[PDB]
DNA sequence: CACAGTGATGCAAATCAAGTGTGAAGCCAGACAAAAACC
DNA sequence: GGTTTTTGTCTGGCTTCACACTTGATTTGCATCACTGTGTAAGACAGGCCAGAT
DNA sequence: TATCTGGCCTGTCTTA
């Protein structure tokens, strides 16, 4: 973006509200009220010359039953939580090293034929 | 600057113009509708469209509020490629076409369809025979088998001149029933009877086979196959229940000469007119048709298994083909009827009264003895005594009538009798060949003039329907002088109309008992007028249909209920989808050609697949 | 050994592969015509007469005692001495294989018309199942006849044969068949030397013994060039048969056989190989104890039988041998040549 | 160097479906000011 | 220039969403193969033959 | 007499 003179005046404003009233959560609508009746020859200047600093820097921009991998990863799932992507690496990485997985199918298979009907 | 049109602004610019009209909409949701500014403002605007005539906008717009998602399931994708007779390279243009403009798969893609299509060709469905069936393999997933049926073609043997696909019978009928399915049960339902009743079921089929002339031959490599095809194919007829000492109609085919169930069974590259090759193709199919006779097939539907008992009637043939395959004499003889031992000169001079005695199971014993020659007999002895079964017949047929063929021999006939009442015929004994041709020319011309008739040079089914009505007759009267043979023909025609709707109705009982009643006295006036005023013609001659048509008629009505039901005109209609299919939905390639359109006729006579056309008509 | 065309009449359609010639007295009869018989010709045997280059094939009839057997294809044919001729097996229109025997006789010869007697012989015992393909020939030993059959092939048994391969074809066990005419009775004989079966091979019977040559064997599906010879002893008692192998075979099957003169035979057609046809032609000279194959000259064929794949024919009798070639189509559907010796 | 198919095949490419918390994009609020078109 | 309308910026936090990997399995995309049909009647010109003309 | 144009016939050639 590109901040015209006005908008640089209302920054400056609220990082002043910011530095007298840290605790304090400043309302939007008062705020712009407050602000615009300062806005509305001297003061402006300074902001005047920073907007057009502002325009050189806007140019520089410019230019379904799971798979019995599924159903063993989640069962695991705790213990690496004790121990997301890299959860699943260390899920896949212990599911490769792994009969171990003739159980896991078994459920899969049951499962299947429901899926299916 | 013009305010330019409010769909051109950026969001930041429409926000600006209707902030207006926006706070003012805040007020009526809060005052009148509890705040719900995206109700009032998505009812305004489905209102505002309906408004202006645009309902299929609202209609959508309500569809995605809801959100339902849209998409066909591949069976009722199959449905519509199947039945508008896309073919799935088009239909895949189709898919492909609706899936990148509404960025929604709508269709599905080919795979699922020519999966979904394995659930309606045979050998999906497991079965079982009780008693098994002798000579059948009791495997249950067998589809298209190889119509040779491991005929030799080693170079020692006979030369093999055709291709030949086809489906095992018996896979074939449970794939029938698999497809009648609900049709089944909601015939069971209407006549009051239990969904889930699995008593001994009966099916009638109507067996059909026709020869086709002007099938090109493909170029590339394969056997140099003659340019004729054959087709047996079967229609599921009725279905019957033993539901105490009744048999209830659970299903009656209701446009039994559709080629919508004229099922195909066996595709073949052959020529009918060469024995050799027909029964060397067709004896599988008959022995597997012989078998099942004897058994009862237990078949599951719907969860409960049920039995189905089959009668197989062969009537979907045309005189030639059935004189072929009954040992029979060729259709000039002496022999002239199918269904009687008669002669061209006794039909003649006694017209009307004859029973049907022949049967496939006499034609068996009376070619034996034709070949054995028991009473040591000269030939011509020998043929008078077995009435022409000079050959061993190999296709059990039922004794009947083809009401399409016959619908057109009598209308030839009738042509030719129009021809000759123009040149007085009745009067004038002799006339040369250019006397005749200019009778014909006259007759031609007429016809055009007041019937709207070009010339054909083969008699037509339409031709026919449209030649034999009364006012065809007033054009054709217009061009004999005397008036005491406008009466003739008159007559003639008025009996001939009073009889055709016996042998075509499907049930002459309820559609014609008039007609049906008075067939005996009716046909009895045709064959006096024939022979009194026609004398010219059918003095010791008649044709073979005039025969069939005048003295069998009431016996195979009150034997079968209905001629008209059982004729080929639905198979021949299959033959227009066999030229359709063999161009547009198989590979064009002589090893591929005969199984890709046997597979894609089956589906295009599937009823599961038809019923999603009439679901607009729920 | 003169190679001509010939040219047919109006019922050329007849004539099709595995039909039969049969000579009586110098005159040639035709049988087994394509499809059943018409009444044209009811009893399907025409008198084969080539005059001059031209074929006119026309309609013998039967006597009153006759059968009237289909039109069989590939049956096993032989010449009986008075003079009559054996029928055994073959396809009939309907693809059936018939297991009956046929034995046709000239009955009358009246004005140079000729009736033909037809009677079935029934036969008892070891009956050969019905076959095509196969060789049936008559021997002669110590002043008495016997009949040998041997070979062929048939359908599957009605234990393992199905429709879905309801056409398979398999060689007949091979088996030497004696078969005694004058009794209808039929011997078989099992035989180490005759381990696998044979079909369309060609068959020389001289004297007592009878030659195989060629054929194709099945299951091994190779054309074996082999030669073996089978000797029929008739003793008072049980005849005995016993067979040699005998090197220096030829390999071909479905060749046709002439007989030059007495003694010497000539061997031409077949195939070598399934795609390879056998242009060369042997010579056979019969001792009374020994056989002898010799390769003579080769005819001079021409570019139709050269490239054709298919080739048929039959002996006509007096050395001279009916050829035919599959021809155009729209035309005919064969071309036949005659060859003289 | 005609050309748009004709259906089944089979291999590549895309997609799925689960676990959660990152950042990114659009949005609201009042008031005032860039740009970009017209008298 | 005066005037009219499109497009903004200023801020904190609201939501919704795509993304983050891995594994095995489905589901789609796509090229491949040898072949299809539409090309599909009548006139020009020569040379032999014999009757009626020269 | 002794030829002699013309139709007539068939059959091939060229394009469809
Ligand atoms: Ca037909
Ligand atoms: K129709
Ligand atoms: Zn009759």
């Amino acid at each position: 973006g590109k901040m015209s003179s006005y908008a640089f005046f209302v920054q400056t404003c609220r990082e002043e509200h910011k530095k007298k009233h840290p605790d304090a959560s400043v309302n939007f609508s008062e705020f712009s009220k407050k602000c615009s009746e300062r806005w509305k020859a001297k003061e402006k200047g300074k902001f005047e010359d920073m907007a057009k600093a502002d325009k050189a820097r806007y140019e520089r921009e410019m230019k379904r039953p799971p798979s019995a991998f599924f159903l063993f990863c989640s069962e695991y799932r705790p213990k690496i939580k004790g121990e997301i992507g890299d959860v699943a690496k260390k899920l896949g990485e212990m599911w490769n090293n792994t009969d171990d997985k003739q159980p896991y199918e078994k459920k899969a298979a049951k499962l299947k034929e429901k899926y299916e009907k | 600057r013009p305010r330019q049109h409010l769909l051109s602004l950026t969001r930041r610019a429409q926000k600006h113009r209707l902030r207006e009209l926006k706070i003012q909409v805040k007020e009526f949701a809060d005052k009148e509708e509890g705040g719900d500014v995206k109700a009032v403002c998505l009812t305004l605007f489905l209102l505002a469209l309906r408004a202006r005539n645009e309902h299929r906008q609202a209609d959508e717009l309500e569809a995605i509020m809801q959100g339902r998602g849209s998409g066909l399931q591949p069976a009722v994708c199959l449905a519509i490629r199947v039945n508008t007779f896309l073919s799935c390279s088009q239909y895949h243009k189709m898919y492909r076409t609706v899936k990148a403009i509404t960025g929604r798969q709508i269709f599905q893609p080919l795979h699922a369809l020519r999966n979904a299509e394995k659930v309606l060709l045979p050998g999906y469905h497991p079965f079982e025979w009780q008693p098994p069936l002798k000579n059948v393999s009791s495997r249950t997933d067998v589809g298209i088998i190889d119509g040779l049926s491991g005929l030799a073609s080693s170079v020692d043997e006979y030369p093999v001149d055709t291709i030949a696909k086809r489906f095992r019978y018996d896979s074939a009928l449970v794939s029938a029933l698999m497809d009648m399915e609900e049709d089944i049960l909601e015939g069971m339902r209407s006549q009051d009877l239990d969904d889930y009743l699995n008593g001994p079921f009966t099916v009638v089929v109507k067996e059909s086979c026709d020869g086709m002339g002007d099938v090109s031959e493909k170029h590339g490599s394969g056997p140099a196959v003659p340019e004729k095809a054959v087709r047996f194919s079967f229609t599921v007829m009725r279905i019957t229940i033993e539901h105490g000492s009744q048999n209830v109609k659970v299903f009656e085919e209701p446009k039994p000469n559709s080629e919508l169930c004229c099922k195909p069974l066996c595709l073949m590259l052959a020529d009918e007119s060469d024995h050799e090759t027909l029964t060397a193709i067709l004896s599988p199919l008959i022995a597997e048709r012989e078998a099942m006779k004897s058994s009862e097939l237990t078949l599951e539907m719907g969860g409960i298994p049920r039995t189905f008992k089959f009668i197989f009637r062969g009537t979907g043939y045309d005189e030639k083909l059935v004189r072929e395959v009954e040992g029979l004499e060729a259709s000039g003889s002496v022999y002239i009827c199918t269904l009687c031992d008669t002669t061209r000169l006794e039909a003649s001079q006694n017209l009307v009264f004859h029973s049907i005695t022949r049967s496939h199971a006499e034609n068996l014993q009376r070619y034996e003895v034709w070949r054995s020659n028991p009473y040591h007999e000269s030939v011509e002895e020998l043929r008078d005594r077995v009435k022409g079964v000079s050959a061993k017949p190999f296709i059990e047929t039922v004794p009947s009538i083809d009401a399409l063929h016959c619908d057109i021999g009598n209308a030839a006939e009738f042509y030719k009798i129009f021809q000759l009442e123009i040149g007085e015929v009745y009067k004038h004994p002799n006339a040369s060949k250019e006397e005749r041709k200019r009778w014909q020319a006259t007759l031609d011309k007429h016809l055009r003039k007041r019937m709207n008739l070009k010339p054909i040079m083969r008699m037509n089914g339409n031709f026919a329907r449209k030649l034999m009505t009364q006012e065809t007759v007033d054009a054709v009267c217009e061009l004999i002088p005397s008036e005491e043979r406008h009466e003739a023909l008159r007559e003639l025609m008025d009996l001939y109309l009073k009889m055709k709707p016996v042998w075509r109705s499907s049930c002459p009982a309820k559609e014609c008992p008039e007609s049906l009643c008075q067939y005996s006295f009716n046909s009895q006036r045709f064959a006096e007028l024939l022979s009194t005023k026609f004398k010219y013609r059918y003095e010791g001659k008649i044709t073979n249909y005039f025969h069939k048509t005048l003295a069998h008629v009431p016996e195979i009505i009150e034997r079968d209920g209905s001629i008209g039901a059982w004729a080929s005109e639905g198979n021949e209609s299959g033959n227009k989808l066999f030229r359709r299919f063999r161009k547009m939905n198989a590979r064009q390639s002589k090893c591929y050609e005969m199984e890709d359109v046997l597979k894609h006729h089956w589906l295009y006579t599937s009823k599961y697949l038809q019923k999603f056309m009439n679901a607009h008509n729920a | 050994v003169s190679l001509q065309m010939v040219t047919v009449g109006h019922n050329i359609a007849l004539i099709q592969p595995g039909f039969s010639l049969m000579n009586f007295d110098g005159q040639v009869f035709f049988f087994g015509q394509k499809g059943w018989p018409k009444r044209s010709c009811p009893t399907g045997v025409f008198h084969f007469d080539i005059k001059q280059n031209h074929l006119k094939l026309k309609p013998a009839i039967f006597s009153k005692d006759s059968c009237y057997l289909p039109p069989l294809r590939y049956p096993a044919t032989c010449s009986y001495k008075k003079h009559q001729y054996i029928i055994h097996g073959g396809k009939t229109p309907n693809n059936e294989l018939s297991d009956k025997i046929y034995i046709m006789s000239v009955a009358c010869k009246n004005n140079k018309k000729v009736t033909f007697r037809c009677t079935e012989k029934d036969l008892v015992g070891d009956v050969p199942e019905p076959r095509y393909g196969h060789s049936i020939d008559v021997v002669y030993s110590r002043g008495k006849s016997m009949g040998v059959l041997f070979g062929g092939r048939s359908y599957m048994p009605s234990t393992q044969r199905t429709t879905e391969k309801w056409n398979s074809v398999a060689d007949c066990l091979p088996h030497v068949f004696l078969i005694d005419f004058e009794f209808g009775c039929a011997t078989s004989y099992i035989l180490p030397e005759l381990q696998d079966g044979l079909s369309f091979h060609v068959s020389i019977a001289r004297n007592d013994t009878v030659y195989i040559l060629g054929g194709h064997s099945l299951a091994s599906n190779i054309r074996p060039a082999n030669l073996y010879r089978i000797r029929v002893d008739l003793p008072l008692g049980t005849p005995a048969v016993n067979c040699t192998v005998l090197p220096g075979g030829i390999s071909v099957s479905s060749a046709i056989l002439t007989q030059t003169n007495n003694d010497e035979f000539v061997i031409v057609g077949g195939y070598q190989l399934e795609n390879q046809k056998r242009m060369v032609c042997s010579l056979v000279s019969l001792g009374d104890n020994t056989i002898e194959i010799s390769e003579m000259e080769t005819p001079d064929w021409t570019s139709d039988i050269k490239h054709s794949k298919i080739w048929f024919g039959s002996n006509m009798g007096n050395g001279t041998i009916f050829l035919g070639i599959p021809g155009d189509n729209k035309s005919e559907a064969f071309y036949f040549y005659t060859l003289r010796c």
